[PDB]
């Protein structure tokens, strides 16, 4: 990774990211089979199969009851949207009685299948059978004349470990209202997950990122439910397609430049922070802070969530005094004395008032920070501390670089009114 | 910052003999005192890392004893592959310091 | 306009080797996968390699894994394969190829901007 | 109870280092030391805030440590104006706050 | 074995800066601390510093601190010593050794494996 | 539903929805009983009652120590201090001892219970009592002389089996510290809420509604736990009561209305966005993002999420260019393309620089979008597709129409100064 | 608790709690050992040891693959990224073999350990052992011949008991990349925590606080997966040092103050809402809902999502308006009509077109409220009603005070232009 | 400046009583925690007594506990100590200190702002 911290615009730009950007969305049809377990019943009365049973016959029939500018909001709203609606545009398409009996046809040889839905999308579809292999094969055997209060006790025990899946499907779901933010273990097991991605239109390049990266691809990934069907419980996962992979992305993290003139503060402070990634030679802002996750140099983001941003928005990264795009800040007179943590180092804004330092647990303090915006590289101490509240720093290694200027608010005098503005453009905070 | 004294400066030895080596510190460094055996043009090698310990690969026949302020080196019956400048070293603290040596010479 | 200009083709004896070399210009070239497909005299194109974006990932055809190399500056937006152990069968034109995938249904590239083509003769 | 050598001196630009040993109870129950100097029929001055740690208008030429039970003191360029009690100071889970026994240094 | 092969010996003069160099082998490279240690002729062995090879965290002697600088390449498996402005004082075999932990913790730790001293000579 | 596209400020209303506003709580007072479990103890070592029993006392002690403008944040805040405010009064009338004895002293004859509290309000209370039963008629029988490792396995089984409810009561209260966010399936079961509906002071109609919509009422609603009372728990339900029902209610959606002017972009947004209802000859808005949740028509808010809006704001819908109603909005030089996913279309905003276009599966590209906003209705397309990002299409149906006007950002000059705004009244905006 | 109602801005200022603000972090390296059970297989199939078996080496194989203005997002985004960059740093002092190797050979003379790491932290170390204790005194000896469809049936009833802590502590890192958001009972125990507080460098005073508040330092505080390391897994829990104990500390909550002017409405709110509190002779503010918690008179903060703010901040709420420090403000023409509610009453907004009671329980109607703000002390009344949407009030007794004021809104004229604005200083809104 | 200034101080009895006072001024006194500590004529600094910003928790040396007692007037900006049961054992000059911990290893206080000390002398 590379960072160059922008004394222009006491800023910080991290680079050498690679993209993992989810542009679309793999299907896979779980059939769940639960059995006739409504069909048996228990006269004995006090018994470990009867309590088995009758939970496994009420989250049964719970389960037919469930069924499915600040850009940060605006960004992370349609992303939201997006998901859903894709998803359910495909789960509308699985619903249709023929579909599902052409599934469940399908999945009564095998247990898997691919399938073309009539919307022409293909979905792989799994079938989960264990349980009904258990209550057809072994329980129904067990409870002849509707004896339940058997001595052969492994069977209750056995119903409690089959059953175990089914039950949490139905909690997760009936929890969610059918569309869970994350794939659970009992929705797709590891086994499962990695036959999908091995069954994924996709590339061996994501095929390799996408088996290391299994948690990320469980986690951007969702359920839904469409529903029961015959003493079967059928729902949708739904995995990530990562189609943009490997493209440069960079984080801008930036705060408080303030200067005194006449005795009085005048401050910017950068609105435009959060993941930038470059897309088909487009560059695209990623300004919801709960979509992109990081691990090491690769970052996963939904395009969904990216917002189209000009490529002269990388001026106000190297120009921001004398370009004239629209450079997005707040000003005022408001110097909030911060840290801001950035990958390979911290913006350290220290203001009137407020006593700020730098140090090692092996060394003391190594330096006391003048009033301004100081990049304190994480090689240059192992803690930041302002107020007496320490902030400890990165290890991760990396080039840190300095890109020397004026700051702006030193540089242009405040509009003398109305001197305080919100997520302006920067021509409106200056004369 | 713990110097550490060790004692005799030399000592000449036989084959067989019970040779035995002392250090002492200058504050409880607790057990936390290795030994080491340095052969002439040679890199050092640990022996004893608690003071009661033995390395894997060690003779036997190497014995340290003591905790707190003073320890002991002993070589139980020494062998002609024995005879080396040996050094005690503290790590209770930083810096890591170590005793002056004292070479084990023939008799 | 966008281009794409191959550079480095020419007469190679068997065994031989050669660099092919292909600018690409009026685009931001760090963002784009890119391929090379070639197209033997009188017959169809095959595809050669792929180099990711950031050269992170790359790929080769059957006939040139191993014996062919792909890589790239992004910064002299250049795209360059090295040939080795070139045969006969290499005779063909190479292609340089910026390299699309809208990711949605799944991910195939297709090829959108094409350079003018380099022509490697490899006889004895 | 935290332990002190009663004085320490040093020739002017010497370096003289004051030693402090605690208990499982205090320096080695994880709590910091801080350290203290007063001069004659003064009010204690703070020279250490933590471990390590220097407040405004305490030259360099002081430092101070933490190792384990132990903390220490080492006053380089040992000059006149240094010639006061010295005291660290830690927490002890029984006795609650626990000063050293001091030392004067003498130039 | 765990083997720590060491730099061959050099000659400086004073005011010169000197880069010893060890390399690391048969042992998980940045799991076990390097320590740096000293022996002027005549005189006991002197503790210059440690390197954690993970996180390239250091800790030099109160009496090297500023003068020393260590380092490591995790690609070479490679440890440095960078030492500055030398005197005729540090004419001595600079070592690098394997740092081994207490069960109280790798603050307490011993040198288990030695590399071949390097001689640094310092001198008009 | 119903959805109107309004050109004039690049704004979808779609209306339509039926209103279900939670106004008031319905509560049932829950006494658990777990038994004399601590009198019991085990001497023989290891046993798998002993397990069993340990985790049930460990799981009682611990449960002994637990106790109880930008118009979003204001309303989640009040609705958010509203309910447990609300919440807090019936249990600190619930907590004291009388009370509770009165409680417990009621379910002694009976496991359910209908008290008058102090405070006037009449609460429901149910015991839970398959715990005590089964720790004092068939465990207390089991562990005779201390004996623990009792060779008649099923006990053990059994006793994992009653206690599993009490455990996750426990677990829920321990983790959230007595104030949980949902009414889980252990604190109230299917059986039990539905014998609450049926006594719910409400109309037949709410009943009906209640019964269906099980999962919105066990979501909207929440519990605090009142305390430990020897051998029993005491935790309170808190049921919505709907008192709001079948009235209009509608959603607006909106996307930024840019125009070129000198070359320069002039951009205003729309922020009054989200749910309006009308409520008692009064409109409420809800702005809130998290409150107001759908199923079908029926849209499901908090009524102390509302925010009381002036009959008068509809004129935003109807003629913002020339009402006297201060119409907020945020205007400014920021020309973001994006796609407003709505119920029955899309808000499709591209400007200079970002191609756009919509397609179908089978068709492929049906057409490229003008620059501007284009209402793209879900019937057009199945996709939009912004910068290759594809964005998918609702596939549900109703009528779509659209108010024509020529847009405010074209048809009024933007303030040379201050050009962009935040949450302003359009006047400020445009000359 | 002491309440000051502040009518020169509409707002209260409730005084008297006592800070327990978070300083620091203490860690606690728990070992949990699973021992051989990859070395362990079953020959029989059908088996409930080989299902809880095959469960129990599923669960490490996937943990081995498992590993690590707007003043309010700004505060609590460095305290998200103070935490686990504080974590992570001493997590890598961990992750070193020869360290890891120093814990585990420390451990095998004791169940707890105290380690101080090379880099100097000194942290607790525990071993959780009673699941390797089963797989190698009991299970490996009942595996003889690989045979597993043993009649002793207690053998896998009690290893689905031994191994459920293991599984949790997988489930929760697996769902959380690793860093667990709250510590779960699985991954430290009652009996753990209050051995680690026991054993934690602090005073008398905050030990009973700590032991007496566990929930909130259990939920204060996180977890980290260090890794699995053969037949162990390696995880720390951080616990909280709090650092700064009753020190003074308040909450400002405000409403809108609207006035009418040309029969027009001019409003103001304040900005500066939330929690203060006075930190070594400094005033620090926490801006954000999602830190500081608060039981009775305790408030409990993390110092990291502080904001330093100078000591005359309180002049806006000791006579905002003859103060020249930069009270933070937003207005316009926008009379939103609200309850805030508050510790000790209710900021009750309503403005014309909006009708305001309160009431009581038994008395009915109270008082009908005139337009304006007005403080209802939770004396005067048990509710207050907006729109027919009725507000509860706390029960919660305390002193309550009327600091008498003109309203700003009234005493000052509003600017002419721009008159809406947002977070700006109070001298910016009125001439 | 900021000033600690010790008053009441004097000459007692054994069995006797006194009350120290000691006037904060120069900070905000409510901020912060406070602490006696005395210096035996000749000897080093014994911790006496602490007591907590808002007086909600208070301390004592096992010479003190009981027998003293540690308040304070956060408005009048005040710290006091009443001693009974004085002997000749506590003839010292107290000193009160501003106490101030970091919080980030352990909550062991510094004491940054002494005061001028009061002498007292027990004796018959
Ligand atoms: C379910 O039914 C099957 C088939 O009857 C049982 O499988 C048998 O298990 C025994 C061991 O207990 C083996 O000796 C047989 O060879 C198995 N037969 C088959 C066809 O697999 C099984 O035990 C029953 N119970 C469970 C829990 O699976
Ligand atoms: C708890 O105790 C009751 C009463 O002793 C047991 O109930 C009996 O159960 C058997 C079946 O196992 C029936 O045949 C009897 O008619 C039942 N008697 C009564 C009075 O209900 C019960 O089995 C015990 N265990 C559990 C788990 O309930
Ligand atoms: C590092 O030092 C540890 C001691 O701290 C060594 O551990 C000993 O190893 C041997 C062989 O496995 C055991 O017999 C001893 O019981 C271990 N000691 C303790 C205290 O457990 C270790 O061998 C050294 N080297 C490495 C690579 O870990
Ligand atoms: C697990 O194995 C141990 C060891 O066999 C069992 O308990 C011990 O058994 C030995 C005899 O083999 C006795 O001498 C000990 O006194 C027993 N210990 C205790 C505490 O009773 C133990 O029962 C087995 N099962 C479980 C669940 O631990």
């Amino acid at each position: 990774l590379k960072e160059s911290y922008l004394e222009e615009s006491c800023s910080t730009i991290t680079e050498g990211y690679l993209s993992v950007l989810r542009t679309g969305w793999y299907t896979n049809v779980f059939t769940l089979e639960v059995g006739d377990v409504e069909n048996l019943t228990c006269a004995d009365g006090p018994s470990l199969i009867k309590t088995e049973l009758d939970l496994t016959k009420s989250a049964l029939r719970e389960l037919r009851t469930v069924s499915a500018f600040v850009l940060g909001a605006i960004a992370c709203g349609v992303a939201t949207a997006a998901a859903v609606t894709a998803g359910v545009a495909i789960a509308k398409c699985i619903r249709l009685e023929s579909e599902v009996t052409a599934i469940k046809n399908c999945l009564k040889k095998t247990n898997e299948c691919v399938s073309t839905l009539g919307c022409g999308v293909r979905v792989l579809a799994t079938a989960v059978r264990e349980l009904k292999d258990f209550v057809s094969k072994n329980l129904t055997r067990a409870i002849n004349k509707n004896k339940c209060d058997i001595p052969d006790l492994k069977m209750a025990v056995s119903f409690s470990q089959f059953n175990r899946r089914f039950l949490n499907v139905v909690r997760q779901f009936s929890d969610n209202a059918g569309i869970t933010p994350a794939i659970s273990k009992d929705l797709m097991t590891d086994a499962e997950l990695a036959r999908a991605i091995s069954n994924m239109p996709t590339s061996a390049g994501q095929i390799k990122l996408m088996l290391e990266n299994r948690a990320m691809v469980r986690r951007k990934g969702f359920g839904i439910l469409i529903g029961v069907y015959g003493s079967s419980v059928i729902y949708m996962v739904q995995l990530p397609i990562f189609g943009v992979i490997d493209t440069p992305c960079w984080i801008v993290k930036a705060a408080p430049s303030c200067s005194e003139k006449k005795g009085n503060y005048a401050c910017l402070l950068r609105e435009d922070q959060g993941w930038y990634c470059q897309n088909a030679g487009s560059t695209v802002y990623y300004p919801c802070e709960k979509d992109c996750e990081t691990r090491g140099d690769h970052v996963f983001c939904d395009t969904a969530a990216g917002i189209n941003v000009a490529e002269q928005s990388k001026e106000c990264n190297i120009n921001i005094s004398t370009t004239n795009y629209p450079c997005k800040v707040s000003c005022g007179r408001h110097p909030i004395s911060m840290v801001a943590l950035s990958p390979l180092g911290a913006l350290v804004a220290c203001y009137k008032g407020v006593s700020c330092s730098i140090g090692s647990n092996r060394v003391g303090i190594i330096k006391q920070l003048n009033k301004g915006c100081s990049y304190i590289t994480n090689q240059d101490a192992d803690t930041v501390t302002i107020d007496n509240t320490v902030y400890q720093l990165s290890k991760v290694e990396g080039e840190q670089h300095v890109i020397k200027g004026r700051p702006v608010s030193s540089s242009f005098d405040p509009v003398k009114f109305p001197q305080d503005q919100f997520n302006v453009a920067l021509d409106q905070c200056f004369e | 910052d713990i110097q550490m004294t060790q004692s005799p400066s030399t000592l000449s030895a036989s084959v067989g003999d019970r040779v035995t080596i002392t250090c002492r510190a200058s504050q409880s460094i607790n057990t936390w005192l290795a030994w080491y055996q340095q052969k002439p043009g040679k890199a050092p090698k640990l022996l004893i890392y608690e003071a009661s310990s033995l390395e894997r690969g060690v003779p036997s026949r190497f014995s340290g004893s003591g905790s707190g302020t003073g320890f002991t080196l002993t070589i139980s019956s020494l062998q002609p592959d024995d005879f080396a400048t040996y050094f005690c070293q503290q790590y209770n603290t930083y810096p890591r310091t170590f005793g002056q040596g004292t070479k084990v010479e023939i008799k | 306009e966008v281009q794409l200009v191959e550079s480095g083709g020419g007469l190679v004896k068997p065994g031989g080797s050669l660099r092919l070399s292909c600018a690409a210009s009026g685009f931001t070239f760090s963002s784009y996968s890119m391929n090379w497909v070639r197209q033997a005299p009188g017959k169809g194109l095959e595809w050669v390699s792929s180099i990711s974006a950031s050269s992170s990932y790359s790929d080769y055809a059957d006939s040139a894994k191993g014996r062919f190399t792909i890589s790239r500056d992004n910064a002299k937006t250049s795209l360059f394969l090295q040939m080795n152990s070139l045969r006969a069968e290499d005779t063909a034109i190479y292609f340089c190829a910026r390299a699309r995938a809208t990711g949605y249904s799944s991910i195939t590239p297709y090829f959108d901007i094409w350079g003018q083509g380099t022509l490697v003769t490899v006889s004895s | 109870v935290v332990t002190q050598p009663p004085s320490v001196s040093g020739a002017p630009g010497q370096r003289v280092t004051i030693s402090c040993t605690g208990s499982s109870s205090n320096i080695g129950a994880g709590y910091d030391v801080h350290w203290y100097q007063q001069l004659p029929g003064t009010a204690p001055k703070l020279l250490i805030y933590d471990n390590n740690n220097r407040p405004s208008g305490v030259p360099d030429r002081f430092s101070a440590s933490k190792s384990g039970t132990s903390a220490s003191l080492a006053i380089t360029g040992l000059q006149a104006e240094d010639e006061a009690d010295y005291y660290c100071q830690s927490y002890d889970r029984s006795l609650s706050g626990v000063f050293g026994t001091g030392t004067k240094v003498t130039v | 074995q765990v083997r720590l092969e060491q730099s061959g010996a050099d000659v400086k003069k004073p005011g010169a800066s000197v880069r010893v160099s060890c390399k690391a082998s048969g042992y998980t490279f940045n799991g076990y601390y390097i320590h740096w240690v000293r022996q002027a002729p005549g005189q006991g062995l002197e503790w210059m510093g440690w390197i954690n090879p993970y996180t390239g965290e250091t800790n030099y002697a109160q009496t090297f601190r500023g003068r020393v600088t260590l380092t490591r390449d995790t690609s070479l498996k490679t440890l440095h010593l960078d030492l500055i402005s030398l005197r005729s004082g540090d004419t001595a075999i600079y070592y690098c050794a394997r740092g081994n932990c207490s069960i109280s913790g790798c603050y307490y730790s011993w040198l288990d494996h030695w590399g071949q001293g390097t001689l640094v000579t310092v001198s008009s």
